[PDB]
C-alpha cells in the first residue's frame, strides 16, 4: 500500500501515514496540499500508468515544518595560484505527512 | 546626540591596506606585481627617465628667454 508521486523534480515513494521531506513549497505550515501527479499506486493488486500520472489518483498530505537543512561548507581552492574561497549553504526543505492515498 | 552624528555617504573610503590576506584582494605584493625594479622597496625611475633613451626634455632644444619687465 504505497504510491509514487513527483513533487519537486525528484520522485518519492511514500507509504500511508509517513512523513516525507521534499523541496520548499509555497504552502503555509498548517494547510493540506494535493499531489495529483501520481506516478504509480501499489497495493495487493497492481495498477500501472498506461498514460503518465494514472487517471484519477491523488495524494493528500499535510505540511508539518518549513525548516532549513544542515549547513554545507563549500570550499574552492586553487593550488599554488593564490586563490581560496569559502561559502555556506542551507537548503530549504518542507516536511509533509501523507494523510490519504486515493485509488 | 553626540553619538548620532554621521558623515555624508561617500565621504570616507577606508584606504587600501596591502598584504593582508588573500580575500582582501591586493595581498601578496599588494598590487605591485612580480619581480622587477618597480616591485622593490624604494624602487622606480626618476622623472623623465625613458629607460636610457634620450629623454624628451633633452631631445628638444631650449628656446626663448625670460623678461624681467613681464614680472612688473
Amino acid at each position: 500500500m504505497y504510491a509514487v508521486f513527483q513533487s519537486g523534480g525528484k520522485q518519492h515513494r511514500v507509504s500511508e501515514g509517513q512523513t516525507v521531506r521534499l523541496e520548499k513549497l509555497d504552502i503555509a505550515t498548517g494547510e493540506t496540499v494535493e499531489f495529483a501527479e501520481v506516478l504509480m499506486i501499489a497495493n495487493g493488486e497492481e495498477v500501472k500508468i498506461g498514460v503518465p500520472f494514472v487517471d484519477g489518483g491523488v495524494i493528500k498530505a499535510e505540511v508539518v515544518a518549513h525548516g532549513r537543512g544542515e549547513k554545507v561548507k563549500i570550499v574552492k581552492f586553487r593550488r599554488r595560484k593564490h586563490y581560496r574561497k569559502q561559502q555556506g549553504h542551507r537548503q530549504w526543505f518542507t516536511d509533509v505527512k501523507i494523510t490519504g492515498i486515493s485509488a | 546626540r553626540l553619538n548620532t552624528l554621521s558623515p555624508a555617504e561617500g565621504s570616507k573610503k577606508a584606504g587600501k591596506r596591502l598584504g593582508r590576506g588573500i580575500g582582501s584582494g591586493l595581498g601578496k605584493t599588494g598590487g605591485r606585481g612580480h619581480k622587477g625594479q618597480k616591485s622593490r622597496s624604494g624602487g622606480g625611475v626618476r622623472r623623465g627617465f625613458e629607460g636610457g633613451q634620450m629623454p624628451l626634455y633633452r631631445r628638444l632644444p631650449k628656446f626663448g628667454f625670460t623678461s624681467r619687465k613681464a614680472a612688473i
